[PDB]
RNA sequence: GAAUCUCUUUGAAGUGUAGUAUCUGUUCUUUUCAGUGUAACAACUGAAAUGACCUAGGCUC
C-alpha cells in the first residue's frame, strides 16, 4: 500500500519509480520503503520477508542503501526506529561484517545513546551490543582510535558511550588496554578527556560488576588525575564519584591510592574543581574505614560549612550530596549535627528560591531525609513546620515531600503534642490553600495520618470538615484530589470508632456519585470502596442494596479509572454482601461485565474476570456459565480468552463438579473458536485448583482425545496447555496410566513447528516428565535421541535439553548404557553385594 | 527394528544399541513425511465428540443443545464424578508403547476390544 | 527471534549445566556426560557410595569416592594401567 | 456469499446438495473431501472451486468412477404442434409412422439469421424414469423437438417395434444417431416431419 | 518472557535481595506470568540491583515497583524458580513500538 | 395547587507487537556428468559432442 508517501526520502530512494542483482536490488529497497513509509500490515510482512531473506541479500547493498537513510534530518522517531529494528535484526542475522561497514553502522546508530529518552537509549545500546559480537575486539578498537582524536565534543561524547557499551558487551578485560591507550595517551588532550569518560559510562553500565575490573581503571584515575588540565582533573573527580557509588564500600583498599591527591586538590584549587573533588570524596565517605571515615569526614565538614554560601548551583548540589553520604557516618554524632550542621543547614538551604527549581529540589529533599535519620525526627520536622505555612505553593510542595519521605522512614512518634498539633494544622492549611495541581499532598498527608492515627481524633473531625468543603468545589482537580485523600483517610477513621461519621461520608459521596466528570467519579467510587471495606455492611447507611443498582449503569461510562474503581467496588460487594443485591440484578452485572471486558485495560479486564468468582459464589454458577458460554462464540480474542478466565475462576470458587460437564458440552459444539475457549477455560480452571483435578482427570482424557488428535494446531496447542497445568498439579497422584495415554498422543506433535506450538508442546512434555517420571518419557526420548534425520534429532534434543535441565540424577539410572553400548561404560554399576 | 536409513546414522553401532534396547519406544514414523503429520482423509470423518456415559447421565445433554437456566443439583453432579464415577475410567486409554499414527482411529479398536468381550 | 533466543538460552543452560546435547553431539562428548553424571550420583549419595564401597571391597569408603572422582577424567584408565 | 444454502456437517450422516463435496468437519472450518483442503471462508471455498486444483481432483474422481464401473439461447414458445399417428405395416412386421406438421410461414418470418435454421427436427427415445413430477413411470417416449415449437412425446409400451436389422448398406454419416438417419424424413419445403 | 519473545533474561545465581514489581504488574509469576497460588519471593543477583535500577519492575523493567514478585507453584515445581535471576534487560519490541507509536 | 375543553400515542466504528494456518494465482525437465546439499530425495552450483555402425543395449571405434 505504501501508506504515507515520503516525497523527499522516496525520491532519495529512486530505484524503481514504476538481472538477479537488479531484482534483489529493487525488491530490497522496496521492502525498506515498506518498513519506513508504508502500511502496518504491509511493514509487518516486509519485516518477515526481509529477515528471512536477510541472509540472501548482500550486506553491501543492504547497508549501502539502508544506512544513509538515517543521515537525513527529515526522519521521525517512529520511522528512524522502524529502520533501527531492521538494523538490529539484520546485524544479528548475518553475524559477520567488514570493518568499513562496521564503522558506518557504529557511526549511524552511535548517537542513539545520547537521546533524551531511555526508549531510544535502549535500542541504541542493542545495536551496539549486537554489533560487538559481529565485528569483534580488534575491529572496534581500530574504529574508536581515529574517532577519539576528533575535535568534536558531540561525537567524542557519542563514542564515549558507544565505546562503553562495547566494553560491557565484549568485556572490559579485552578492551581495557585500549582504555589504557586513550587513558594514558600523552598525545591528545581530548583523548585523555574522553578516555576518562569512557570509564564513567563503563562504571555506570556495569554497576556492581565494576568491582573485579576496578584495578585497571583506578590506574587511569591515579595517573591521569595528576594532569595539569583542569577539565581532565574534574572528569577524574566525577569518575571517582561514579565508581565509588557503583563501587559500594568494598573498593576502599584500591581507592586509597587516589584518596590522597583529592584533599590537596580541595584545599588549593577550590572553585568548581572543589565541587567535583568534594563530589568524589563525598562518594568515598561511605566506603571509608570507621577510623578513616572519622578523620576525613571531620576534615570535610569544615569545608562544607564554609561553602554553604556558594552562589553556584553545581556546588550546592554537590554539598547536599556530601552531607547526604556523610550522614551515614557513625563518627559524627547526632548531637554534633543538631548543634552545628543542622541549624546552619535549615536556615541556608530552605530559602524560597531553593524551591523554584525541581532538579535541585530533589537533592534538597533526599538530602534532608538522609539527615532525618541521624537528627531527631521531632527536631527535623520542628525545623520543617515553618516552611509548611509559607505562601509559596511550590515551596509548600517541597515542604510536603520532606514530611512524606521523612515520616515514612521514621514516623511521627518522636514529636511532642504541641508541634504535632502545629504539624496537622500546617498540613490542613497548605492542603486547603493549594493553588497548583499535583498528586503529592493527599498521598503524603495520608502517609502522616497512617503514621499517627489514634492521636488524630480531635484533628480527625476538622480534617473531614475540610474534606467535605473540597468535595463541594468547582474544580475537578481539587475534587478528585480531595476524594483520593478521602479513600486514604477512611481506614484511619476506623481507629477512632467514628463509624457514624463514615456513614455520613458514605452518604455525601454516594449522593455525589452522579457527577459528570469521570476522573473525579472514579476516585469517589474508590472512597466508596474504602468505606464499605472498612465499615460493617449492616450499619452502612445508603444501604448497599440501594448502592449497587446505581453502580450498574456506571460500567458503561467508558474511560478507564471509572471501571477500575467501579469493578473493584462491585467485587467488594460481591464477596462481602451476597444477600443484599437481588440475583437478577447480579445477572445484569454479569451481562454488563460480559460486554465490558472488551476494554483494552489488563487491570479492568483481570479484576473484571475476578469478580465472576464472587458473583458465582453468591448466585447460580450455571446461571453465570450460560452467559459465559454464549459469549464464547464471539470472534474477539480478548472476549474468548477472558471469558475462559471467568469460567476458570467460577470453576475455582464453585468447584469443577458443576462447571466441567457443561464445559464438555460447549466443546461438543462444532465451532472452532468455542472449542478453543473451552480448552483454555479448562487450562485455567485446572491451574486454579491444585488438589481438585486429581479426581477429575479421567473425565478429561476422552475430551483431550479429540483435542490432541484434532487437525488444528490451535486445538493441539491449547490442549497441550491443558496437559501442562493438569499434569503439574496432578503429578504423583497415581494417574500416570492416564498420563501415559495423554503423552502417547503428544509424542507425534513434537515435530510440529511454529514458536507457540513448539513451546506449548515442550512445556507439556516437561509437565509429563513430572507425572510419568523420566523413565518412560526417557524411553521415548532415547529411541529418538540421535537418529539420522538432522531434523528429528534437532527436535528431540530440545526435549532432552529441558529434561537434562530439570532432572539429572533422576535420569542417571535410566541411561540405556551397556558395556557393549559404550567402551568405558562404568565398572562400578555391575557390583552386587 | 533397524531400517535402511540407519545406515547414515552418524554413530550407527550406538544407535542400533539404543534403538534396540529393551524398553525404548521407536520414534513415531510420521517423520520423513512433509504432510505436517495430519493431512488425514480420516480426519475429515472423525466424530466431533461423545460424552462419557457417566457424564451423559447428568442430563445436561438435554438441558443445553450443543448440536445445530440448565440448573442441576449439586449433589447430583458431585455424586456423578465421585459417588458414581470414582471407579470409572476411560475404556480405551493406551499402553506403554502405544503411539498414535495419523491414519489410526482408536474408536473402532474400542468397539473391537469391547466386542471381543461381549461376543463369544 | 524466538529460535534466536533459544540459541542464547542454549549457550546459558549449556554453560551452567555443562553437557546438553544441542543438535550434533559426538558420542565421545555425550557418553562422557553420561559417565560423569552416573559417577556423580554414585559418589554424591552417601547411600550409593556406602553401597559401592562394600560391593567393591575397598579398605576405606573415601577410596571409592575419590576413585569415582578420578574415574571422571578419561586419562584415569591409563593412570591405573601405569600403576 | 453462501446464497442461503445449508452445508451439513461431515458427521451428520447424510435434500440434495449443490456440490456434494464442500463440507464442514467436526470443527467449524470448511473442507473439500476430495481435495482434502481446508478453507477459512466461503470466499476461499469459491476460490477453491474456481481453481484448477479442485477440478483436477474432480477429473481424477471421475476416472475413479469409470474404474469402479447453444443451450442458453434456445428459443422456446412452447407451442404444441399437430401430430398424426397412424398404424403402419410392411414386409415382415408392424411399424409406427408419425406425421408432424409445422407453421405456415406465420411466425417464422421474424427469425431468419441462419442460426441452426438448417437444423431439422430431432427425435430421441426417453425413459419415463425421469420426470418433472416423478410419480409413475416404466415406459418409453419417442420425443420430437424443434427449436421454437414445444417438445412432443409418444408412449411406446411395446418393447420393440420396427427395430430393423441393417436396412441400408452401412453408410456412415451419423448425423445425430442411427435412429435419425435410419428412419426419419424432413420435408423442409413443406415443413412436414415424418418418422418411422 | 513466556509471551513476548524478544525479552531477554538475566539467569545468574540469585542473591539475598528480592526483586520488586510495580502495582501494574502485580500478581504475575515473572516466568509464566500466572496469577495463581504464588509461592516463593523472587531473588535477583546483586548485579541487577545496585542503584536506581533496583527499584524497577523486574517484569516490565520501566516502572518503579513496590511489591515483591513471587514464583507460582507450577514454576516452583518446574524448578524455574531456581533457574537464575529473572529480569528483563531489553525493553522489547512491544514496549518500543508502543512508545514510538504514541510519540 | 385545583377545575374544564381539544388533539396525539398505547392497550456507532476503529489499534500495535511477534507468530500461525488456509485458498487462489504463478513456475517445471533436451540429455548427461562432478561438487554442495539431503535421511535419500529434492534443491542449488559448474561444463558440455561430433561422427559412424548393429538387434534399451556397446570390455565399440
Ligand atoms: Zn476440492
Ligand atoms: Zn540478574
Ligand atoms: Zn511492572
Ligand atoms: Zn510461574
Amino acid at each position: 500500500d505504501l501508506m504515507f508517501f515520503k516525497p523527499s526520502d522516496h525520491k532519495y530512494f529512486a530505484d524503481v519509480i514504476s538481472n538477479k542483482d537488479e531484482k534483489k536490488e529493487r525488491t530490497l529497497s522496496m521492502l525498506l520503503l515498506k518498513i519506513k513509509n508504508g502500511n502496518t500490515a504491509s511493514r509487518r510482512t516486509s519485516m518477515r520477508i526481509l529477515t528471512d531473506k536477510a541472509v540472501t541479500f548482500g550486506p553491501e547493498m543492504i547497508f549501502n542503501r539502508l544506512l544513509p537513510i538515517l543521515l537525513d534530518r527529515s526522519l521521525e522517531d517512529q520511522e528512524r526506529h522502524l529502520m533501527i529494528k531492521t538494523i538490529d535484526r539484520v546485524l544479528y542475522q548475518l553475524g559477520d561484517l567488514t570493518k568499513p561497514y562496521v564503522h558506518k553502522i557504529l557511526v549511524v546508530a552511535a548517537p542513539l545513546l545520547i537521546d533524551e529518552d531511555p526508549m531510544v537509549r535502549s535500542t541504541g545500546q542493542e545495536i551496539i551490543t549486537n554489533l560487538s559480537t559481529v565485528a569483534g575486539l580488534k575491529t572496534i578498537l581500530t574504529v574508536m582510535r581515529p574517532d577519539i582524536e576528533n575535535e568534536d565534543e558531540y561525537v567524542r561524547n557519542v563514542t564515549s558511550r558507544a565505546a562503553a557499551v562495547v566494553a560491557k558487551a565484549l568485556g572490559v578485560n579485552q578492551l581495557l588496554p585500549f582504555i589504557n591507550a586513550a587513558c594514558h595517551s600523552r598525545k591528545s588532550w581530548k583523548a585523555r578527556h574522553t578516555g576518562i569518560k569512557i570509564v564513567q559510562q563503563i562504571g555506570i553500565l556495569l554497576g556492581i560488576g565494576v568491582l573485579n575490573h576496578l584495578t585497571g581503571l583506578m590506574s587511569c584515575i591515579k595517573d591521569c588525575l595528576m594532569d595539569d588540565h583542569v577539565p581532565v582533573r574534574i572528569v577524574t573527580a566525577h569518575t571517582l564519584s561514579t565508581l565509588a557509588e557503583n563501587s559500594y564500600p568494598y573498593g576502599i583498599e584500591v581507592f586509597n591510592v587516589v584518596l590522597e591527591p583529592l584533599w590537596k586538590g580541595i584545599r588549593s584549587h577550590r572553585g568548581k574543581v572543589l565541587s567535583s573533588f568534594l563530589k568524589a570524596v563525598g562518594s568515598m565517605i561511605p566506603l571509608m574505614d570507621p577510623e578513616y571515615a572519622g578523620y576525613y569526614t571531620t576534615e570535610a565538614m569544615r569545608i562544607i560549612r564554609r561553602e554553604f554560601d556558594s552562589p553556584d548551583d553545581e556546588m550546592k548540589k554537590t554539598i547536599l550530596l556530601v552531607l547526604q553520604k556523610c550522614s551515614a557516618v557513625e563518627s559524627i554524632t547526632p548531637k554534633f549535627l543538631r548543634e552545628e550542621i543542622a541549624p546552619e543547614f535549615f536556615q541556608k538551604f530552605w530559602v524560597r528560591r531553593v524551591a523554584l527549581d525541581r532538579p535541585l529540589n530533589k537533592v534538597v529533599t533526599y538530602t534532608t531525609v538522609t539527615l532525618a535519620k541521624k537528627l531527631g525526627c521531632s527536631y527535623t520536622i520542628d525545623k520543617l513546620l515553618t516552611p509548611l505555612r509559607d505562601e509559596a505553593e511550590p515551596f509548600r510542595t517541597m515542604a510536603v515531600h520532606a514530611v512524606t519521605r521523612t515520616v515514612n522512614l521514621l514516623g511521627t512518634a518522636d514529636l511532642d503534642e504541641r508541634l504535632e498539633t502545629r504539624l496537622i494544622d500546617a498540613l490542613l492549611i497548605a492542603f486547603q490553600e493549594q493553588t497548583n495541581s499535583d498528586s503529592i499532598i493527599f498521598k503524603g498527608f495520608g502517609a502522616v495520618t497512617v503514621s499517627l492515627d489514634i492521636r488524630m481524633k480531635p484533628f480527625l473531625a476538622p480534617i473531614v470538615s475540610t474534606i467535605l468543603n473540597h468535595l463541594k468545589h468547582k474544580t475537578p482537580l481539587v475534587r478528585q484530589h480531595a476524594a483520593d485523600l478521602c479513600a486514604i483517610l477512611i481506614p484511619v477513621i476506623k481507629n477512632c470508632h467514628e463509624f457514624e461519621m463514615l456513614n455520613k461520608l458514605n452518604i455525601i459521596l454516594y449522593e455525589s456519585l452522579g457527577e459528570v466528570y469521570p476522573e473525579v467519579l472514579g476516585s469517589i467510587i474508590n472512597a466508596m470502596y474504602c468505606i464499605t471495606s472498612v465499615m460493617d455492611l449492616d450499619k452502612l447507611q445508603p444501604p448497599i442494596n440501594q448502592i449497587l443498582p446505581t453502580l450498574t449503569p456506571i460500567l458503561r461510562n467508558k474511560h478507564r479509572k471509572v471501571e477500575v474503581n467501579t469493578i473493584k467496588f462491585v467485587g467488594l460487594i460481591g464477596k462481602l454482601a451476597p444477600t443484599y443485591a437481588p440475583p437478577k440484578e447480579w445477572m445484569r452485572i454479569c451481562f454488563e461485565l460480559l460486554e465490558l471486558l472488551k476494554s483494552t485495560n489488563k487491570e479492568i479486564r483481570r479484576s473484571a474476570n475476578a469478580t465472576f468468582g464472587f458473583i458465582a459464589e453468591a448466585i447460580g454458577p450455571h446461571d453465570v456459565l450460560v452467559a459465559l458460554l454464549n459469549n464464547l462464540k464471539v470472534q474477539e480474542r480478548q472476549l474468548r480468552v477472558c471469558t475462559a478466565v471467568a469460567i476458570g475462576i467460577v470453576a475455582k470458587v464453585c468447584g469443577p463438579y458443576n462447571v466441567l460437564p457443561v464445559i464438555m458440552n460447549e466443546y461438543t459444539t462444532p465451532e472452532t473458536n468455542v472449542q478453543n475457549g473451552v480448552l483454555k477455560a479448562m487450562s485455567f480452571m485446572f491451574e486454579y485448583i491444585g488438589n481438585m483435578s486429581k479426581d477429575y482427570i479421567y473425565f478429561i482424557t476422552p475430551l483431550l482425545e479429540d483435542a490432541l488428535t484434532d487437525r488444528d494446531l490451535v486445538h493441539r496447542q491449547t490442549a497441550s496447555n491443558v496437559i501442562t497445568h493438569l499434569a503439574l498439579n496432578c503429578s504423583g497422584t497415581g494417574h500416570e496410566d492416564a498420563f501415559i495415554h495423554l503423552m502417547n498422543l503428544l509424542i507425534p506433535n513434537i515435530f510440529e513447528t511454529s514458536p507457540h506450538a513448539i513451546m506449548r508442546i515442550l512445556e507439556g512434555l516437561e509437565a509429563l516428565s513430572q507425572a510419568l517420571g523420566p523413565g518412560l518419557f526417557m524411553n521415548y526420548i532415547w529411541a529418538g535421541l540421535f537418529h539420522p534425520a538432522k531434523n528429528v534429532r534437532k527436535a528431540f534434543w530440545r526435549v532432552y535439553n529441558n529434561m537434562y535441565v530439570m532432572y539429572q540424577d533422576a535420569m542417571v539410572p535410566f541411561y540405556p548404557v551397556t558395556p557393549d553400548n559404550n567402551e568405558e561404560y562404568i565398572e562400578e554399576l555391575d557390583l552386587v553385594l | 527394528i533397524i531400517e535402511w536409513y540407519d545406515c547414515d546414522a552418524r554413530y550407527p553401532g550406538l544407535l542400533a544399541s539404543i534403538k534396540c534396547t529393551k524398553n525404548v519406544i521407536p520414534v513415531p514414523s510420521h517423520w520423513q513425511s512433509k504432510k505436517e503429520y495430519l493431512s488425514g482423509r480420516s480426519l475429515l470423518g472423525k466424530r466431533p465428540f461423545e460424552l462419557p456415559d457417566i457424564i451423559k447421565k447428568t442430563n445436561i445433554e438435554q438441558m443445553r443443545s450443543t448440536l445445530p437456566a440448565l440448573d442441576l443439583d449439586y449433589k447430583k453432579l458431585h455424586d456423578v464424578f465421585f459417588k458414581i464415577g470414582a471407579n470409572w475410567k476411560p475404556d480405551h486409554l493406551l499402553c506403554f508403547g502405544d503411539v498414535y499414527y495419523e491414519n489410526r482411529n482408536l474408536f473402532e479398536e474400542t468397539n473391537w476390544k469391547r466386542m471381543v468381550d461381549h461376543k463369544r | 527471534a524466538e529460535k534466536q533466543r533459544q540459541l542464547k538460552l542454549q549457550k546459558i543452560y549449556k554453560q551452567k549445566y555443562i553437557g546438553l546435547g544441542d543438535e550434533s553431539t559426538t558420542r565421545e562428548q555425550w557418553q562422557r556426560n553420561v559417565r560423569n553424571d552416573t559417577l556423580n550420583t554414585l559418589q554424591g549419595h552417601s547411600a550409593s557410595l556406602e553401597y559401592v564401597s562394600l560391593s567393591r571391597g575397598d579398605l576405606s569408603i573415601r577410596d571409592t569416592r575419590i576413585h569415582l572422582l578420578k574415574s571422571m577424567s578419561p586419562g584415569y584408565k591409563a593412570y591405573l594401567r601405569e600403576e | 456469499l453462501s446464497k442461503g444454502e445449508n452445508v451439513p456437517y461431515t458427521f451428520q450422516d447424510e435434500q440434495v446438495r449443490s456440490n456434494p463435496y464442500i463440507y464442514k468437519n467436526h470443527s467449524g472450518k470448511l473442507v473439500c473431501k476430495l481435495c482434502n483442503t481446508m478453507h477459512m471462508s466461503w470466499s476461499s471455498v469459491e476460490r477453491h472451486l474456481g481453481g484448477k486444483k479442485h477440478g483436477l481432483n474432480v477429473l481424477r474422481r471421475g476416472i475413479s468412477i469409470e474404474k469402479s464401473s447453444d443451450f442458453r439461447q434456445q428459443q422456446k414458445i412452447i407451442e404444441a404442434k399437430q401430430s398424426l399417428k397412424n398404424n403402419g405395416t410392411i414386409p415382415g412386421s408392424v411399424g409406427l409412422a408419425i406425421q408432424v406438421n409445422y407453421s405456415s410461414e406465420v411466425k417464422e418470418n421474424s427469425v431468419d439469421s441462419d442460426d441452426k435454421a438448417k437444423v431439422p427436427p430431432l427425435i430421441r427415445i426417453v425413459s419415463g424414469l425421469e420426470l418433472s413430477d416423478t410419480k409413475q413411470k416404466g415406459k418409453k417416449f419417442l420425443v420430437i423437438a424443434y427449436e421454437p415449437f414445444e417438445n412432443i412425446a409418444i408412449e411406446l409400451p411395446p418393447n420393440e417395434i420396427l427395430f430393423s436389422e441393417n436396412n441400408d448398406m452401412d453408410n456412415n454419416n451419423d448425423g445425430v444417431d442411427e435412429l435419425n438417419k435410419k428412419c426419419t424424413f424432413w420435408d423442409a419445403i413443406s415443413k412436414l416431419y415424418y418418422v418411422q | 518472557s513466556r509471551h513476548q519473545f524478544d525479552l531477554i533474561m538475566c539467569l545468574k545465581q540469585p542473591g539475598v535481595q528480592t526483586g520488586l514489581l510495580c502495582e501494574k504488574c502485580d500478581g504475575k509469576c515473572p516466568i509464566c506470568d500466572s496469577y495463581v497460588r504464588p509461592k516463593r519471593k523472587v531473588r535477583v543477583c546483586e548485579n541487577c540491583s545496585f542503584g536506581k535500577q533496583a527499584k524497577n519492575c523486574i517484569i516490565c523493567n520501566l516502572n518503579v515497583g513496590v511489591n515483591d514478585a513471587f514464583y507460582c507453584w507450577e514454576c516452583c515445581r518446574l524448578g524455574k524458580d531456581k533457574d537464575g535471576c529473572p529480569r528483563i534487560l531489553n525493553l522489547g519490541s512491544n514496549r518500543l513500538d508502543r512508545h514510538f507509536e504514541k510519540k
